[PDB]
C-alpha cells in the first residue's frame, strides 16, 4: 500500500494547478481518497474526499467550486484541479488513502 | 453435593453417541491422529503357516523342481501324468541324474 | 427409607416390596434403586435410570415408582432368590446418598 | 512350508491366507484371488465414529452434556441415543433407525472391499538369486513401482474412507438435531453445550412422543413461549 | 469396568486402617468414586464420596475428622485412610463407582 | 458503497489491513469502531495446515538405481518396452500429483470456511436470544454493549443471562 504523487509545477495568480494521486499495493477501488493541504506555522486543513468507484465527491465548507477531482480506475490514479489561485494558498498537497476502521491509513 | 430437586417446569432433552476408554487411534486425510470407538485391521499380516488344498489342486515336489518331474527322474517318478492347479517347489531340491 | 421387615412367597406367586419416604427424598423426583444381595458377599443392582434393566438381569423383577413411594414386584419367582432386598436413594434434608433397611424370609 | 488339510483361497509361500481382508502384507508373491501387497506395516478402517471419553466430573455439581463436549460411557443399547431430565429422574435411550442406518451404511462400505478380490493365476517372478542383467533389472523395477503406487492408493483410499466415515457419523448426527429442534419449533431453546432446553413441563411420555417423531407441538406451544418469552 | 480392593488388615483398637481400591476399564478421573461399609446384621451404611479428578470429597453426618481419603492419577487409585478404631466399626468395606445416570454402577 | 460504506464480513467482503492472524473481530458501539483478532481459531488453523504441508515436505523415498531413461539409438523391442513403461508410470504420478493437489485444496478451502461457520454459530448459542444475524455475514446485538463485552465475547465468559433481560425488550 504505496501513494505517490506529482506535484512540482508552479503556477502564477489566476492559473491553474493540476496534481497527480497515484495508488499501489491496494485495490484502487475500494476506499475513500482524501485530498488535504499543509500551510507553513497552520494545522493540516482538509480539502475533500472522492470515491474511486463511482463519480461521488465531497468538499469542505469554503472549497465548493474553486476545486474539482476526477478519477481514472483504467490507471488506477486520481487527479485534482485547482484554479483561482491566490497568495494564501501556496501550501503542500497530501494525499490520502483512508480506512473506516484502521484511521486515516497512509499519506503521501 | 448434587444438583437441586428437578424443576418442575423444565425439561433437558439431550442427545449424544457412545464412546469407549480404549479408544483405537486412526489416520484421515485431514488430521494425521484421531481417536475412533472401533476400528479393523485392514492388512493381513499373519499367515497360517501350512499349505492346503481344498479349493485349488496343489502338487508337492518334495525332492525335485518342475524341470526334474518334467524330464522324469526316480525320486520324483510318481509325478508321471499329473495336474495341479499350483506346483510348490522345495528349497531342499536337487537334481540327480544329470547336470 | 425402610422395607417392611417380613415379606413371604411360595413359588410361583407374586411378591410386592415397598419403599417408604417423603417429600425430601422420595418426593423431590429423583431416582429410586433396589439391591439384591447376600449379607457377606456383596450387592447387586436392581431397576436402572430409566425402567430398563443393567442386561443382566432376569426378567422376572419389575419395578414402579409413585409420588410418594416405590415397589418392586417379582411375579414368576424361582429357587434363585437370595433373599436380602435393600432400597436406595438420594436425600436432599441430608446430602448423602441413602440406602434402606429390611429383612426377607421366603418361606 | 509343510501341506496340511484345510481350506484356504489363496496361497503364498508362507502358507495359506485368509482372503477377508482387501490388504497384507505377508508377501509379494501369491496364487489364486489373494489380497493386494502394500508396504505399510498396518492400516487402519474406521469402522466406527469419532470417540471422546467421558469427564462427566465438574467440581462437584457434575455434567450432562453430549456430543459437543462428552462423549458418552456405559451405553451399549446403540450408537446414537438420548437422555432427558424432568421431575420423573434421569434417564438413558437409543434410537434404533438411525444406529441401523449408520450400522446398515458401514457394512456395505466395508462388504465393498471384502471378498472382492481379483484372479491373478499367473505373474512374473518376483525374487532372484542371481545377477542377470537388464531385463531382471527392469522386472525389479516394475515391480517396485507396482507396489509403489498401490500402496500410494491404498493409503488415499484409507484416509478417504476414514474421512468420509467419520464425517457421514457426525451429519448424520447434525441430523436428528436439526430434526428434533424442527419437531420443537418455538418450544425448546438450544443451550449451545451439545443439547437443547425444553421450556414446558414435558413427563415420561413427552420425550417418548418425541423420540418416535410423534410429537406435536401445538398442544405445548401456548405455554412454551410463556416460560421462555 | 471393575473395581479391586485390599482390605485384609487387621489392627488393634485406637490404630489406623489403609484400604486401597484401584480401578480399571474405564477412565479413573470420569466418576465419583463412594465409599461404603456393612456390617452384619445391619444396612448398608454410606461414608462418603471422592472425585478423582481433583481433591474434593465428601463425607456423611457423622463420618467428620475420623476418616480421610486420597487419590493417585498416575497410578489410577485411590487410598482411604480411618483412624480411632471401636468394636462397633467393625465391618466389610465396599468401594463403588458411581454414575450419575446409571444408578450405583459397580461395586467391590 | 455509494456514499455511506460497508462493513460486512466472511459472506459479502473480505478484510484488508488485518495481519493481527487470519480470522478476526470487529465492532460498532458508542466507544467507536476496532478491530481484534481471534488467537485459539488461527493458531488451530495454523497448526493444521502446517501438518498437512508437513507430511509431504521430506518424506521422500530413495530411489538409489534404475533404469536407464535416456536413449540416443534405436534398439528393438525392450528399448520400445523400457520408454513405455517410462511414460506410463509418469502419466500415472502426473495423474496422482494433480488428483491430490486438487483434494487438497479443496479440503483446505472447505476447512477453512467450516472453522468460520463454526465460531459463528458458537458465537451464536453464546449470545443466545440476545443476537439477531443480519444475514450479510455477522450479528445485530441488541444490548448496550461496550468496550468489555466484546472482550467478554472474543474470550468465552460472555453470560447471555445478565442482558437477556433488555435484549427481548428491544427486540420484540
Ligand atoms: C468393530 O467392527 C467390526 C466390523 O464390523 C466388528 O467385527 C465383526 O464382529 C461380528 C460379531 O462378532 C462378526 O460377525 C463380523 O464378521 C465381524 N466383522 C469383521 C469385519 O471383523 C467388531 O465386532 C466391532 N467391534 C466391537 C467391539 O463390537
Ligand atoms: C530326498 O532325498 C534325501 C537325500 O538327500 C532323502 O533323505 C533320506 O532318505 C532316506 C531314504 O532311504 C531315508 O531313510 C532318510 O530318512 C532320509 N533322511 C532325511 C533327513 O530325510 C529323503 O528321504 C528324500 N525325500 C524327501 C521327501 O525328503
Ligand atoms: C514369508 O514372509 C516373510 C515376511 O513375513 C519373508 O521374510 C522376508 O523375506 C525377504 C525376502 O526373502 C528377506 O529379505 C527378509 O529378510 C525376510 N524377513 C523380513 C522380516 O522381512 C519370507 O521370505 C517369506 N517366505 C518364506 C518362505 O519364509
Ligand atoms: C415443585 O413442586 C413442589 C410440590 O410438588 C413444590 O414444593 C416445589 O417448591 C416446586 N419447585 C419449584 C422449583 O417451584
Ligand atoms: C413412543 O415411544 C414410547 C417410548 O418407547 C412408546 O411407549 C410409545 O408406544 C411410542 N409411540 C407412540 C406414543 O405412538
Ligand atoms: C476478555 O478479553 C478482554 C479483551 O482482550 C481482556 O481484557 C480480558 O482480560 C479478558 N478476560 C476476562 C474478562 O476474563
Amino acid at each position: 500500500v504505496q501513494l505517490v504523487q506529482s506535484g512540482a509545477e508552479v503556477k502564477k495568480p489566476g492559473a491553474s494547478v493540476k496534481v497527480s494521486c497515484k495508488a499501489s499495493g491496494y485495490t484502487f477501488t475500494g476506499f475513500y481518497l482524501h485530498w488535504v493541504r499543509q500551510a507553513p506555522g497552520q494545522g493540516l486543513e482538509w480539502m475533500g474526499w472522492i470515491n474511486p468507484h463511482s463519480g461521488d465527491t465531497d468538499f469542505a465548507q469554503k472549497f465548493q467550486g474553486k476545486v474539482t477531482m476526477t478519477r481514472d480506475t483504467s490507471s488506477n490514479t486520481v487527479y485534482m484541479d485547482v484554479n483561482r489561485l491566490t497568495s494564501d494558498d501556496t501550501a503542500v498537497y497530501y494525499c490520502v488513502k483512508n480506512d473506516i476502521v484502521l484511521g486515516m491509513g497512509v499519506w503521501g | 453435593q448434587k444438583i437441586p430437586g428437578n424443576d418442575n417446569s423444565t425439561a433437558t432433552l439431550c442427545l449424544g453417541h457412545h464412546a469407549v476408554p480404549n479408544g483405537t487411534i486412526v489416520k484421515t486425510i485431514t488430521n494425521d491422529r484421531i481417536e475412533v470407538t472401533n476400528a479393523t485391521e485392514l492388512v493381513q499380516n499373519s499367515s497360517i503357516g501350512e499349505i492346503c488344498d481344498s479349493p485349488h489342486q496343489i502338487l508337492d515336489g518334495e525332492n525335485c523342481t518342475l524341470i526334474d518331474a518334467l524330464l522324469g527322474d526316480p525320486q520324483c517318478d510318481g509325478f508321471q501324468n499329473k495336474k495341479w492347479d499350483l506346483f510348490v517347489e522345495r528349497s531342499k531340491a536337487y537334481s540327480n541324474c544329470y547336470p | 427409607l425402610t422395607q417392611p421387615p417380613s415379606v413371604s412367597g411360595a413359588p410361583g406367586q407374586r411378591v410386592t416390596i415397598s419403599c417408604t419416604g417423603s417429600s425430601s427424598n422420595i418426593g423431590a423426583g429423583y431416582n429410586v434403586y433396589w439391591f439384591q444381595q447376600l449379607p457377606p458377599t456383596a450387592p447387586k443392582l436392581l431397576n436402572y435410570g430409566d425402567n430398563n434393566r443393567p442386561s443382566g438381569v432376569p426378567d422376572r423383577f419389575s419395578a414402579s415408582k409413585s409420588g410418594t413411594s416405590a415397589s418392586l414386584a417379582i411375579t414368576g419367582l424361582q429357587a434363585e432368590d437370595e433373599a436380602e432386598y435393600y432400597c436406595q436413594s438420594y436425600d436432599s434434608s441430608l446430602n448423602a446418598y441413602v440406602f434402606g433397611t429390611g429383612t426377607k424370609v421366603t418361606v | 512350508a509343510p501341506i496340511g488339510k484345510c481350506k484356504s483361497e489363496c496361497i503364498t509361500p508362507n502358507g495359506s491366507i485368509p482372503n477377508d481382508k482387501p490388504f497384507q502384507n505377508v508377501n509379494r508373491i501369491t496364487y489364486g484371488a489373494c489380497p493386494r501387497y502394500v508396504k505399510q506395516s498396518t492400516l487402519k478402517l474406521a469402522t466406527g465414529m469419532r470417540n471422546v471419553p467421558e469427564k462427566q466430573t465438574r467440581g462437584i455439581f457434575g455434567a450432562i452434556a453430549g456430543f459437543i463436549e462428552n462423549g458418552w460411557e456405559g451405553m451399549v443399547d446403540g450408537w446414537y441415543g438420548f437422555r432427558h431430565q424432568n421431575s420423573e429422574g434421569r434417564g438413558q435411550a437409543a434410537d434404533l433407525k438411525s444406529t441401523q442406518a449408520a450400522i446398515d451404511q458401514i457394512n456395505g462400505k466395508l462388504n465393498r472391499l471384502i471378498g472382492k478380490t481379483n484372479e491373478k493365476f499367473h505373474q512374473i517372478e518376483k525374487e532372484f538369486s542371481e545377477v542377470e542383467g537388464r531385463i531382471q533389472d527392469l522386472e525389479k523395477y516394475v515391480e517396485d513401482t507396482k507396489i509403489d503406487l498401490w500402496s500410494y492408493n491404498a493409503e488415499l483410499l484409507v484416509a478417504l474412507e476414514n474421512q468420509h466415515t467419520i464425517d457421514l457419523t457426525d451429519s448424520e448426527m447434525n441430523k436428528l438435531f436439526e430434526k428434533t429442534k424442527k419437531q420443537l419449533r418455538e418450544n425448546a431453546e438450544d443451550m449451545g453445550n451439545g443439547c437443547f432446553k425444553i421450556y414446558h413441563k414435558c413427563d415420561n411420555a413427552c420425550i417418548g412422543s418425541i423420540r418416535n417423531g410423534t410429537y406435536d407441538h401445538n398442544v405445548y406451544r401456548d405455554e412454551a413461549l410463556n416460560n421462555r418469552f
